């Protein structure tokens, strides 16, 4: 009779701990010992304890990514540009086992993409007129840069944020204007 | 039969008081579990209205997210223009929590500060683009909030049912209005005019 009591005690803990629910913004990833098993959807599910483990991946929460730097224009001029890239994730089978640090990897892609686009246009254009084309070009290039990687992050839109000139020229590079004022 | 009866009576009364929890008028509570949350109504997180509810004591935990319209003010900051005429702009934003469940997760810990921080970076950055294409006269004379309204449209609805992640709708936020307190020309710029 003592053996029966021991079996009951271990089985109750197995079922209790086994039950687990995943929040709405997260997507559990059930995985066999070596192999991945299946993606569980929200609600109350059961997983054999000590056999499989779940990894919650935030599929709804937005992830901010600020990309900035002192890029070089095409006329040997300097422009202080800062960018923010809001993106989301997809099925964790790609996001988790395709490339290391996908969130950080996107930041590196953003720098290369942002640098390339700004490099083609001039400082004056990028400040007022280029604002629209820079946003379009930077969005298209960034997507192409992470296509070979196969990561499960999907870019929906990349909205260029600011291209303010360096503080040194913010109140300079206006001698033509100062000459006009002196002329007037 | 007195100690057993009196013992059960006293514990039951305290248990009921702990289980009952009310939701204030300007607040909404989302009951949670140890490390999970309760899911009802066909796999849809449930938010509580301002009424009475019962939660198993010590098993369920409640997080109170305010539903009143929040006011976020931005301090004075310079916004360069098309003619390099920096414009010190003071502005405030009004927003309401739309998706209490999503907002709690993204802005982990249901703190107004984190949402305001995200909004500050987004709004400030968004505002720069509009002012960049406008001239100082159209920015100090603007009385119909064209640039402020456009920023709201972009923040509320981005570009490309799908909810763009760069829109405030992807999060549990809805910017009901955006206004600028003072557009007063700084002294540096005014000197030349």
């Amino acid at each position: 009779r003592v053996v029966t009591i021991a079996a009951a005690a271990i089985v109750i803990i197995w079922a209790a701990s086994g039950f687990y629910t995943i929040k709405e913004a997260e997507r559990g990833v059930v995985t066999r010992f070596g192999k991945f098993s299946h993606l569980v959807e929200p609600g109350l599910n059961w997983k054999p304890t000590f056999i499989d483990e779940v990894k919650p991946v935030n599929v709804e929460a937005v992830r901010e990514l600020a990309a900035s730097g002192v890029m070089l224009t095409s006329d040997e001029n300097v422009v202080r540009v800062e960018m923010n890239v809001q993106y989301r994730v997809t099925n964790p089978e790609k996001y988790l086992y395709s490339v290391t640090s996908p969130d950080d990897s996107l930041r590196q892609a953003t720098d290369s993409a942002l640098r390339g686009v700004i490099g083609k246009y001039t400082m004056d254009r990028i400040l007022t007129e280029g604002r629209t084309v820079i946003r379009s070009d930077t969005q298209r290039e960034l997507e192409e840069t992470i296509r070979p990687y196969d990561m499960g992050i999907t870019l929906l839109d990349v909205n260029f944020q600011a291209a303010r000139p360096p503080e040194e020229v913010k109140a300079a590079f206006d001698d033509a204007i100062a000459a006009r004022e002196n002329e007037q | 039969m007195r100690k057993s009866v009196i013992a059960i009576i006293i514990i039951v009364l305290v248990v009921l008081y702990m289980s009952v929890f009310v939701v204030k008028e300007g607040e909404r509570g989302i009951t949670l579990r140890f490390g999970k949350v309760l899911r009802d109504d066909d796999n849809k997180p449930l938010v509580y209205e301002p009424g009475l509810h019962f939660k198993i004591p010590f098993i369920e935990t409640v997080k109170m997210l305010d539903a009143r319209i929040q006011t976020m003010d931005n301090q004075a900051d310079r916004f360069v223009t098309k003619e390099k005429k920096d414009l010190i702009v003071d502005s405030y934003i009004k927003w309401r929590i739309s998706d209490f469940s999503r907002y709690y997760l993204a802005t982990g810990g249901g703190d107004i500060s984190q949402a305001e921080v995200l909004l500050k970076r987004k709004f400030s950055d968004r505002l720069r683009s509009e002012i960049g294409r406008l001239d100082v006269k159209d920015i100090v004379t603007d009385s119909r909030g064209r640039l402020t309204l456009e920023v709201r449209d972009a923040l509320n609805s981005g570009s490309a049912p799908v909810i763009n992640p760069n829109s405030m709708a992807a999060l549990g936020i809805e910017v009901v209005d955006v206004r600028i307190k003072q557009i007063n020309l700084p002294t540096e710029v005014s000197e030349a005019i």
